[PDB]
């Protein structure tokens, strides 16, 4: 596909991303392939990105799916309909997530889920959300207008988007992907843990050269984790300002929340005579930083319920 | 000595650090929103001082590690997640024990230790891979040896050799430094895959270090030699944190988990697959464990995140070894009994044997006859077979049935109500062979006298029994001519192969041997070169085949595909 | 008189279960060192090990086979609070398929449903939850769904299905407790499936059993109209669950009570056809029992 060429700017990240995609969408697991494609379409339809939904409709149809399910969402199994509000929360406001949703999800009945399928569903939802963010923040034509060398609705409550600043906040040093979050996934999802970890270390390996490297990426990481709300414990936010600039902050705080609005002029002036690879690296680190906080919120929600 | 029993103390906030004094009477439970010091009495435990008395809602004093120092009775030091280290002196005269503060650390500090003899030394571990040492001289507060590795997670000083110390890192390499020569390390070996969260030196021996990591491993290393080696490996069910040796017993380890598991285990090291004790009272992950005195193993103090401080005792454990099931039994189709039991009833291993303790079933199934002869001949043949096998009570039933059916006179239905009970008699003992056999032999005469569900039950049970012995011929002979319609339809579903030509690609319709379009003889043998009208054999790789017997004969002496092809359609 | 031929398992810790598959020619042994071994029969007449690997991160308690129709499939429960399903792929390649991770405390028993209603699996839990799984697509062994869950308000330590294959016995399950509570609460319970409410419901409770239960086993039917249950609490016991003509109501009766062991009885088994019953106590001997057409059970062999 076209997105592969743009993503292949560096080789230390494409292999990890391809591995995670192959595990999530094609390797056998607790959910059928058609169900996986359907939840991928549902997740991607939240930012109204048509590249992924188009690429996924054909895959759903070619894998024994039911054409009757694509005439809307009311004609889907009630088990998959119970995921709508959790998807809604994970998309744009993940701070307001708690135990009520997960208990309703694992509530006994006929459409009752199991704890070995919910984890894969959550990982797929977060992956599709962040992929849509990348696609609309590095615009790809169905080949990017950014640089140089029908759809129906499928949504519950489309008039819900990203709210303001945050409220009890989050002290990220009391819950880290290292000590314990990785431990919980390694037990629920034995193979999908090390692939995420490899992807995160790869996203941390890339460093910029335009002028001490690490501080630049730290600013991006902390800024996005704050606009979602993960407040750290070793940072002075007065140092966040004179690392980025408004020409490089409206872009970031527009793609992270509502990437459906990013036009040619929205990028046209990023900064200076950039090498066009550092900008791709910046648009890439956002993928990991945005898929990290939501996963941490979901893992906290999981762990409160089994304690 | 010491005295006391199991206890509780419900706290105000979650806690993740504990330390004990030299008097073996004080606990210094700390954490994120609490810093108290406790005094434990034989009945209850009462708070003695609240160190957060000059309260200020600031991050200046959090806690991730507290270390009590045994040279005096006031020297205490805490590690904050703000990167600053705050030491305390309980001898200060106002209501504030703070003595000296340190801010020579980049990001955060994780573990703080002292050194047993000298009182002016204080180590510190960081997140920047920058371990540092301090002194009592205020100006002199720098010795910043670094290891080019990731975050430091635990530092500990040796017991006997009071010049060196250990340290553990995030990638999984354990190091060894010496205060006199802080330039280069003395050793570095890759202990785990993943971070190592804890370490503890052996009280007794000269150099014996135990590390626990996220990989659910506990390893004990011998560092006496030039190169280290691993002797024991205890496998736990979750990530390991805060491993501590027990006192006066040189082969026991007390390890707590960092997620999922709420319990606390003591292991025997010699036996690594099963613990020795199981403390299960906490309702969340425990965070700190410390043995009260290093010369009297009875008591362990262990706080947790559930806002609880506990002082459980060894005697009142929940041992899993004495609550196990030592044996296992199973039968077999041939009357073979497998019995396994540990060698304390016939203690860390078990021995098993197979006891070679229904032959008539097979011969009765083979030799019986069910169709193709008149009723009298069938009954006579079955009676002769039953007699020759050794069972006469079975043999005479066949002859009686023949007399009953194959003869004014007696009423016609006289034996109906009577033959109807022999079926139930033979069925209610597990011998469904007879019931099914006589049902098949008689058929329409007796069919409308046994309930349909009972007939299905007998048919299915007999069929399963026959299939267990790999008697497929008899198993299908029962299905083909069984009385019940729902039973005599089992080899009638998905047993028709769809076959098409490999030249014109179209499906071979009807019942013939010539393609509609290609006009060729598709079903041509590879060896016969004749036309195959009956059984055709196929190869999934070669896509070749022909008559069954010819291909059998060819594959007995050859090893290649008969059609030239070249692909050996039997891998050796 | 059986001949006790011993084989060297070479397990590094205890052995907790042995199971024959469907044909009597392969067995599987689970140990307490996170290993499962498979032994096949030779024409010479001896068992040799053909497969061994590391299954769990705890102590494997049970291993059970499935029907050959669904393939060569194994299941195991462990102290690491999980349950797994393995398949043999053609040399000896045993591959992991799923990891049933819903439990919270531990899993004590695991049993496959009789192979006339699908590929269904029931697992117990020390907290007192019995869960029933299912695989709608018989051939993908990676897609398992949770259909029902039963809370019995007591510690669970054993499980056993009803092998009766007739269309007159709604499927039912039996669970055994191991709680050493001071009160004499019943420690064996029976649940049965109701066709119209799509839900498992309590059928009857064995009130006479007020002692800890270590094993529960049904007897194969093969044409009988009633059911037989064997319990090994502290002496071998055999019950009868004849129903009433049309949940359902059973009239429970006591048929055997054998204190011959003078110890605690651990595990029991049934022969192939519900005629002979085995037992295993702390004395280290197996014992066989049988009926005598007066329903007068009596011993029929002692094996050391
Ligand atoms: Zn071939």
């Amino acid at each position: 596909d076209n997105l592969a060429v743009v993503m292949g700017l560096h080789p230390d990240y494409f292999t990890s991303f391809w591995r995670l995609h192959y595990l999530l969408l094609h390797t056998d697991g607790p959910l059928a392939s058609s169900w996986r494609h359907y939840i991928a379409i549902m997740a991607a339809a939240r930012h109204q990105c048509s590249y992924l939904v188009g690429s996924h409709m054909a895959e759903f149809l070619q894998t024994g799916g039911d054409p009757e399910w694509l005439l809307g969402l009311h004609r889907a199994p009630e088990k998959l309909r119970k995921l709508s509000e959790i998807n809604k929360l994970l998309a744009h406001r993940p701070w307001l997530i708690t135990k009520e949703h997960i208990q309703a999800l694992l509530k006994t009945g006929e459409h009752t889920w199991s704890l070995a399928e919910l984890i894969q569903a959550l990982v797929l939802l977060t992956h599709c959300h962040s992929l849509s963010s990348f696609v609309f923040g590095c615009g790809i034509l169905p080949p990017s207008e950014q640089s140089s060398p029908d759809m129906l609705c499928f949504v519950e409550d489309p008039t819900f988007g990203y709210e303001d600043f945050t409220p009890p906040t989050f002290r990220a040093q009391d819950y880290t992907w290292e000590d314990h979050g990785y431990s919980l996934i390694q037990r629920l999802y034995p193979e999908g843990g090390q692939l995420l970890d490899e992807k995160f270390q790869a996203a941390y390996s890339l460093t910029y050269n335009t002028i001490d490297t690490s501080v630049l990426r730290r600013a991006i990481w902390n800024y996005i984790h704050c606009v979602f709300g993960i407040r750290y414990d070793d940072y002075d936010y007065g140092e966040v300002n004179q690392l980025l600039e408004r020409n490089l902050k409206v872009y970031i705080k527009t793609v992270a929340c509502y990437p459906e609005k990013t036009t040619r002029r929205m990028y046209n002036l990023f900064w200076r005579h950039f090498r066009h690879s550092e900008k791709v690296h910046v648009n890439l680190l956002l993928l990991e930083a945005r898929m990290q906080a939501a996963l941490l919120y979901a893992l906290r929600a999981i762990t409160r319920y089994m304690t | 000595v010491l005295t006391g029993r199991t206890m509780h103390c419900h706290l105000d906030a979650p806690a993740n650090a504990i330390s004990v004094c030299r008097d073996a009477a004080q606990v210094v439970v700390a954490g994120r929103s609490i810093f108290k010091i406790y005094a434990i009495e034989e009945e209850q435990f009462v708070e003695k001082l609240n160190l957060r008395v000059g309260r200020k809602p600031s991050l200046n004093l959090s806690c991730a590690d507290v270390v009590w120092h045994q040279m005096d009775e006031n020297l205490l030091a805490t590690a904050a997640t703000n990167g600053v280290v705050v030491t305390w002196n309980l001898g200060r005269p106002s209501r504030n024990k703070q003595d000296q503060l340190f801010t020579e650390h980049k990001r955060t500090v994780n573990k703080v230790c002292f050194h047993p003899t000298e009182a002016h030394v204080l180590l510190s571990g960081s997140q920047d891979g920058f371990m540092k040492c301090f002194d009592l001289r205020r100006k002199d507060s720098v010795s910043t040896f670094s290891g080019q590795s990731e975050s430091v997670r635990d530092v500990q000083f040796s017991i006997r050799d009071y010049f060196t110390f250990a340290s553990t890192f995030e990638n999984g390499n354990v190091q060894l430094w010496d205060i006199r020569r802080p330039d280069r390390c003395e050793r570095m070996f890759t202990a785990h895959n993943g971070p190592v969260f804890c370490c503890d030196w052996h009280p007794e021996d000269r150099g014996w270090l135990a590390t626990g990591g996220r990989d659910k491993m506990v390893k004990v290393w011998d560092m006496t030699t030039h190169r280290a080696k691993e002797m024991h490996c205890v496998q736990t069910i979750a990530s390991v944190a805060r491993v501590k040796w027990r006192p006066e017993c040189r082969h026991h380890l007390a390890t707590c988990s960092m997620m999922v598991d709420h319990n606390i285990y003591v292991w025997d090291v010699r036996r690594p697959f099963v613990p020795a004790a199981m403390f299960e009272e906490h309702r969340d992950v425990t965070t700190g464990i410390a043995w009260r005195h290093p010369h009297d193993p009875s008591f362990l103090l262990s706080g947790s995140k559930d806002s609880s401080l506990c002082q459980h005792l060894f005697r009142d454990a929940s041992q899993p070894v004495e609550r196990a099931n030592p044996e296992g039994l199973c039968y077999g189709l041939f009357g073979d009994l497998a019995f396994a039991a540990k060698e304390s009833l016939v203690l860390a291993s078990s021995a098993l044997s197979v006891f070679e303790t229904m032959r008539w079933f097979v011969d009765t199934a083979e030799r019986y006859a069910l169709a193709g002869r008149p009723l009298a001949e069938l009954c006579d043949h079955n009676a002769k077979v039953a007699r020759e096998l050794g069972r006469n009570q079975v043999a005479q039933t066949w002859t009686m049935l023949r007399i009953i059916y194959c003869s004014s006179r007696l009423p016609p239905d006289f034996f109906g109500v009577l033959v109807r009970d022999m079926l139930h008699f033979y069925a209610e003992q597990g011998d469904v062979q007879m019931a099914v056999s006589v049902l098949i032999v008689l058929g329409e005469r007796v069919r409308k006298d046994i309930d349909e569900q009972t007939q299905e039950h007998w048919y299915t049970s007999y069929i399963d029994l026959l299939q267990r012995f790999r008697l497929w011929n008899v198993s299908n002979e029962v299905v083909k001519l069984s009385t019940s319609r729902a039973v005599s339809c089992l080899n009638q579903a998905s047993t028709t192969l769809h076959v098409n030509c490999s030249h014109c690609k179209r499906p071979m319709s009807s019942r013939g041997w010539v393609c509609d379009r290609c006009h060729r003889c598709a079903s041509m043998c590879a060896v016969c070169h004749h036309v195959v009208k009956g059984l055709f054999v196929w190869c999934q790789g070669c896509s070749h085949g022909g008559h069954l017997q010819h291909i059998m004969k060819w594959l007995e002496g050859s090893s290649h595909c008969p059609a030239g092809c070249g692909h050996l359609c039997e891998y050796s | 008189m059986f001949v006790a031929r011993s084989i060297a398992a070479d397990h590094k810790d205890l052995i907790h279960d042995v199971s024959f598959d469907f044909h009597g020619r392969r067995m599987a042994t689970c140990s307490s060192d996170q290993s499962v071994k498979v032994w096949d029969k030779s024409e010479s007449g001896d068992w040799h090990c053909t497969a061994s690997w590391k299954t769990h991160s705890g102590s494997v308690w049970r291993v059970t086979w499935a029907h050959p129709e669904f393939g060569q499939v194994l299941a195991s429960c462990s102290f690491d609070r999980t349950a797994a399903v393995w398949e043999e792929i053609v040399q000896s390649h045993w591959v992991k398929r799923t990891t049933l991770v819903d439990s919270r405390t531990s899993v004590t028993d695991v049993k496959f449903a009789p192979k006339h209603m699908g590929l269904m699996l029931a697992t117990c839990s020390a907290d007192g939850i019995v869960r029933i799984y299912e695989a709608p697509d018989v051939m993908n062994l990676s897609q398992w769904s949770l259909q029902h869950e039963i809370s019995c308000k007591l510690s669970c330590s054993c499980i056993s299905w009803n092998p009766s294959s007739s269309r007159a016995h709604s499927p039912m399950i039996a669970v055994g407790s191991d709680d050493s509570s001071p009160n004499a609460m019943a420690k064996v319970q029976i649940f049965e499936y109701n066709e119209n409410t799509r839900k498992y419901a309590k059928a009857e409770t064995l009130m006479t059993v007020t002692d800890p239960v270590h094993d529960i086993a049904f007897a194969p039917n093969l044409g009988r109209s009633f059911h037989i249950l064997a319990i090994a609490t502290k002496d071998v016991r055999i019950f009868t669950l004849k129903p009433v003509r049309k949940p359902t109501k059973f009239e429970i009766h006591i048929v055997a009570q054998f204190d011959n062991h003078n110890s605690q009885v651990w595990r029991v088994s049934w022969n192939i056809t519900g005629t002979v019953l085995a037992s295993s106590g702390d004395d280290g001997c197996v014992r066989l029992w049988k009926a005598n057409y007066m329903d007068n059970w009596k011993c029929t062999g002692i094996l050391k």
